[PDB]
This record gives structure tokens, sequence and C-alpha cells, in this order.
């Protein structure tokens, strides 16, 4: 495909330790728009993913916000793990709050 | 001061047997409309979506791009190497003094490729030759090309005029970011890459600045600017130091929200 994708993991609120919160995974720079988005808990598919409209830039590049709410802890670790036509392996980016 | 209104086009051709076309609008950085293959009408996404249209004339607006949209994917197959993807990106820029500047552009494979400019749909330098015929060929419906001119110099501005009014609240709305520090690993050896997050803010233009005492740290790496769902904007900037470095940083936030009373968080406040 034309181009591959970017990945940013971050939370709507400081991170604070069993305080609900939300978990965004903002996906970029891609083409074509066709795209699988996951977000992961200690490696498993979480359920609850609401998905933004795809929209695309002044350069024409696609892209896309993933959320979902969430209560961090101490141990438990999240990434967002995207698959695209651009890649041979789906591309995996961890929530580096503790990294 | 200078809103941009952009309604942006993806369609994708997988074969002769299967197309959808998917729609969004941004006034700014606000989504004003939805309009999904799956969905007959266009959808809004704020209750001052319609402008100061009437219904009448949204009905009749609605109905010409519900014809454009089968129009389109017809006229494509027509024409048309799949899979293609298609990207049209129309709109106005609003200026100051009742000014604006309409536009109209399409992308092929990610590609610009073709505008409407004055009059006429003209292929873009360095476009492929096999659309100099098909361009042409629309060039000669003087109906579709009155159509577009009517809807770039009269619609588009006259249109935007109303969001602005009728949404004046929303897009006039000021929220406060949340700050917070932390640390992540440098590519540095000896080093750790400081990074003060701020998050909730609205409208986009923000200040975030790493600081000893009064002396900037001009070293500070503004990242991009990212969104979060409600309709805020996410920010880190980042700093790497030297280990022992971190005492007596601070970071400074500058916002339109906190009106003249900056957000400061130094590190190790709690040592
Ligand atoms: C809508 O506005 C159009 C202009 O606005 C731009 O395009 C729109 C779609 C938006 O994107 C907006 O944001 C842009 O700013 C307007 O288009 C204009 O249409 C007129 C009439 O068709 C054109 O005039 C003719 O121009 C040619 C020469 O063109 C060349 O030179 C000029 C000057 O340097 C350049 O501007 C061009 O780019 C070209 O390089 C003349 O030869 C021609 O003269 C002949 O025709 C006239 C009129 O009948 C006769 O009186 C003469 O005697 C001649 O027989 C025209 O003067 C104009 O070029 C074009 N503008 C642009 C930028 O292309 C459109 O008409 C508006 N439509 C409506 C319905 O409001
Ligand atoms: C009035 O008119 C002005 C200019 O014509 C408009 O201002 C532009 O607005 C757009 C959209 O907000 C800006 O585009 C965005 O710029 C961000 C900042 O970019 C600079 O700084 C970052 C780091 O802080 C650098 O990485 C970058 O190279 C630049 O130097 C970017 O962070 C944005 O990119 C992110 O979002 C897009 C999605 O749109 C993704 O595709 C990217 O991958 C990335 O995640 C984005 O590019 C543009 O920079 C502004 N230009 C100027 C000159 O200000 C106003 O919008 C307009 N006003 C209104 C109300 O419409
Ligand atoms: C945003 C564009 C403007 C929308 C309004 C245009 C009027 C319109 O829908 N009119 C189509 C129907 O025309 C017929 O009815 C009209 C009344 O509504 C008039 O009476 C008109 O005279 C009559 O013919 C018309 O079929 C139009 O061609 C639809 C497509 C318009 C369009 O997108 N074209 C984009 C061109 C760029 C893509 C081509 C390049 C390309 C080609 C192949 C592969 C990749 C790229
Ligand atoms: C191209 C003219 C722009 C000015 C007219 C704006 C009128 C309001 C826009 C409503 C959303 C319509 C979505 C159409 C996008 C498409 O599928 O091509
Ligand atoms: C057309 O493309 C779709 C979407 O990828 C695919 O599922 C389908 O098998 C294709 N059909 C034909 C007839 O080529
Ligand atoms: C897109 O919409 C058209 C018209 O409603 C429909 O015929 C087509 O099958 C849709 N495509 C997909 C992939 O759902």
């Amino acid at each position: 495909i034309q181009k591959t994708p970017q990945i940013q993991v971050y939370s709507r609120h400081p991170p604070e330790n069993g305080k609900p919160n939300i978990l965004n995974c903002y996906v970029t720079q891609f083409h074509p728009p066709h795209i699988e988005i996951q977000m992961l808990k200690n490696g498993k598919k979480i359920p609850k993913v609401e998905m933004s409209d795809m929209s695309f830039s002044k350069d024409w590049s696609f892209y896309i916000l993933a959320h979902t709410e969430f209560t961090p802890t101490e141990t438990d670790t999240y990434a967002c793990r995207v698959k695209h036509a651009s890649m041979a392996e789906p591309k995996t980016v961890y929530w580096d709050r503790d990294m | 001061k200078n809103y941009t209104f952009r309604c942006l086009q993806m369609s994708s051709f997988a074969n002769r047997s299967w197309s959808r076309t998917d729609s969004v609008v941004w006034l700014g950085d606000l989504q004003t409309h939805r309009w999904s293959n799956d969905s007959a009408t266009i959808s809004f996404t704020k209750p001052w979506s319609q402008g100061k249209l009437s219904n009448q004339q949204w009905e009749k607006l609605q109905h010409m791009f519900q014809v454009h949209r089968v129009s389109f994917t017809r006229d494509i197959q027509e024409l048309v190497d799949y899979p293609i993807e298609i990207q049209l990106s129309a709109g106005c820029e609003m200026y100051p003094g009742n000014a604006s500047e309409s536009f109209l552009h399409v992308a092929f494979q990610g590609k610009y490729v073709v505008r409407f400019w004055g009059t006429s749909w003209q292929t873009v330098p360095g476009a492929p030759s096999w659309l100099d015929l098909p361009i042409k060929v629309l060039n000669a419906d003087q109906g579709t090309s009155a159509t577009v001119q009517m809807l770039l110099n009269d619609t588009c501005p006259l249109f935007v005029r109303g969001l602005l009014e009728a949404g004046k609240s929303d897009l006039e709305k000021q929220e406060k970011p949340v700050a917070w520090l932390s640390s992540v690993p440098s590519s540095a050896h000896g080093h750790r890459q400081l990074v003060c997050h701020v998050s909730g803010f609205y409208p986009k233009p923000v200040w975030v600045m790493w600081m000893r005492g009064d002396q900037e740290q001009q070293g500070t790496h503004r990242g991009d600017f990212l969104p979060n769902a409600d309709e805020t904007w996410y920010l880190q900037a980042t700093l790497d130091v030297e280990a022992g470095e971190e005492a007596g940083l601070a970071c400074r936030v500058k916002h339109s929200s906190l009106g003249g009373q900056d957000i400061i968080l130094y590190w190790h406040h709690h040592h």
C-alpha cells in the first residue's frame, strides 16, 4: 500500500490508579483508508472501543481516533494494535505511562 | 478570524461490483456533519449544523448531494487497475470584512490530480495523461459547471456565515487544560525524557515550555496536536535531561481559557 500508519497512545486525564479515565489511540499518515484498529489490555482485545469518523488532512493522508473508558491499575498494561496493507506485520504501540 | 470550511468525500472502489462513499464536514476543528454510505440523509453532529437555512433550503441542498453521490459512483465505474481511492475536498476559507476564497480539490490514490478553478475542471501539472479526456467530457456538462460555480461562489460563503452565527457559543467555547508531568526512556544514555502533558484545552492555540526559574529551556520539543474524543486537544512538551538535572525544572502552560493565570507544575513537588 501507499503510506504507513503512525500510532500515538495517550490518556484524556492524568492516569491515577482506581480513577476512571479514557485511553486514546490516534492513528495518522496512512493510505489506503482500509484499516483494523485494536486496543489491548494485558495482550487481550478490549470489547468497548468507540471510533471517530475517518477524516484526512491537507496532505490527503487519513486519520482516525479510537478511544475506550478504562480505570488504570499498577500492573495492567495497555497497547494499540493496527493492521494495514502498508505493513506485512501488525504494528503494536504500548501506552508509555511508567515506561 | 479565519474559519476554514471543509467537506471531505472518501470513495473506495474495490471492483466493478463494490464501492462505498463516506463524507465528513469541518468548520475549523469542529465536525458539523457526517454522511455514511449506509445513510440516505446527511447527519448533523451539532445542534446548529443546518446554519440559518430553512428546512426547504436544506432539503434542496441535500437532494443535490444525494444526486451527486449516485452520479459520481456511476461516472467513476463508467470511466474505470483496482482498487481505486478518490478523495474530494471542497469548501471555503472565511476572512474578515465579509471576504472568502472557495476551493474544490480531487485526489486519486492519495495524489492531488484535479481541481475546479474559475469556470472549469482542470488536471494539475503531473496528473496522469489519461485524465485529460474524462475532464474534457466532464467540462462539456455546463449544468454541472454552473452548479459548482454557484456552490463555490454563493452557497459556501452564505452557508458558513449562517454556521458562524448559529454555532457562536461552541466556536467561542473556552476549555481549560489539566497538566501532569512524567518521564519516558531517552534515546541518549545518561538522560531521561521529561514529559509535560496538557489535555482538555480548546481552542487549539497553546504555549507549553520547560523552565528553570525565568529561563526558558529552549530545547523543549512541542509534540503534535492530538485530538481527545470530547472536542478538546492534547499536547506533550518533552525535554531530555541528565540524571540530577531534573531538580528545579517546571512546566509552564499558557492558554486563552486561563485568562493570564498560567499553569506551573514543578518536577518532584512531592519529594
Ligand atoms: C465564480 O468565481 C470565479 C472566480 O473565482 C475563482 O474560482 C471560483 C470557482 C472559486 O474557486 C474562487 O475562490 C476563485 O477566486 C469566476 O471565474 C471567472 O470567470 C470569468 C468569466 O468566465 C473568467 O474571465 C475570463 O478570463 C479569460 C482570461 O483568463 C485568463 O487570464 C485571467 C486574467 O489574468 C486569469 O484570471 C485566468 O486564470 C486566465 O489565466 C478572458 O479571456 C475572458 O475574456 C472573454 O470573456 C469575457 C466575458 O464574456 C468577455 O467580456 C471578453 O471580451 C472575452 O471574450 C474572461 O475575462 C475568469 O478568468 C474566471 N476566473 C478565474 C480565476 O479563472 C466565475 O465566473 C464565477 N461564477 C459565477 C457563476 O459567479
Ligand atoms: C486559519 O488559517 C490557518 C493557516 O492557514 C489555520 O492554521 C492551520 O491549522 C491546521 C489545522 O489545525 C494546522 O495543522 C496542524 O498543525 C499542527 C502543528 O504543526 C506544527 O507543529 C508540530 C509540533 O507541534 C509539528 O510536528 C509540525 O510539523 C508543525 O510545525 C500539527 O500537529 C497537526 O498535525 C497532526 O494532525 C493532523 C490531522 O489534521 C495529522 O495528519 C498529523 O499526522 C498530526 O497528527 C496539523 O498538521 C496548521 O499547522 C495551521 N497552520 C498555521 C500556519 O497556523 C487555521 O486552522 C485557520 N483557522 C480556522 C479556525 O480554521
Ligand atoms: C461537489 C461537486 C459538485 C456537486 C454538484 C454537481 C452537479 C451534479 O451532481 N452533476 C451530476 C449530474 O448531472 C446532471 O444533473 C445536474 C443537475 O443536478 C445537471 O443538470 C447536469 O447538467 C446533468 O448532467 C454529473 O453526473 C456529475 O458529473 C457528477 C460527478 C461530479 C464530480 O464530483 N466529479 C468529480 C471529478 C473528479 C474525479 C474524476 C477523475 C478521476 C476519474 C476516474 C478515476 C479517478 C479520478
Ligand atoms: C462544494 C460546495 C460546498 C458548499 C456547500 C456546503 C453545504 C453544506 C454541506 C453539507 C454536507 C454535504 C456533504 C457532501 C460531500 C460528498 O459526499 O461529496
Ligand atoms: C470486490 O471487493 C470486495 C471488497 O474487498 C470483496 O469482498 C469481493 O470479493 C470483490 N468481489 C468481486 C466480484 O471481485
Ligand atoms: C454503499 O451504498 C450503496 C447505495 O446505498 C450500496 O448499493 C452499496 O452496496 C454500499 N456499499 C457498501 C460496501 O455497503
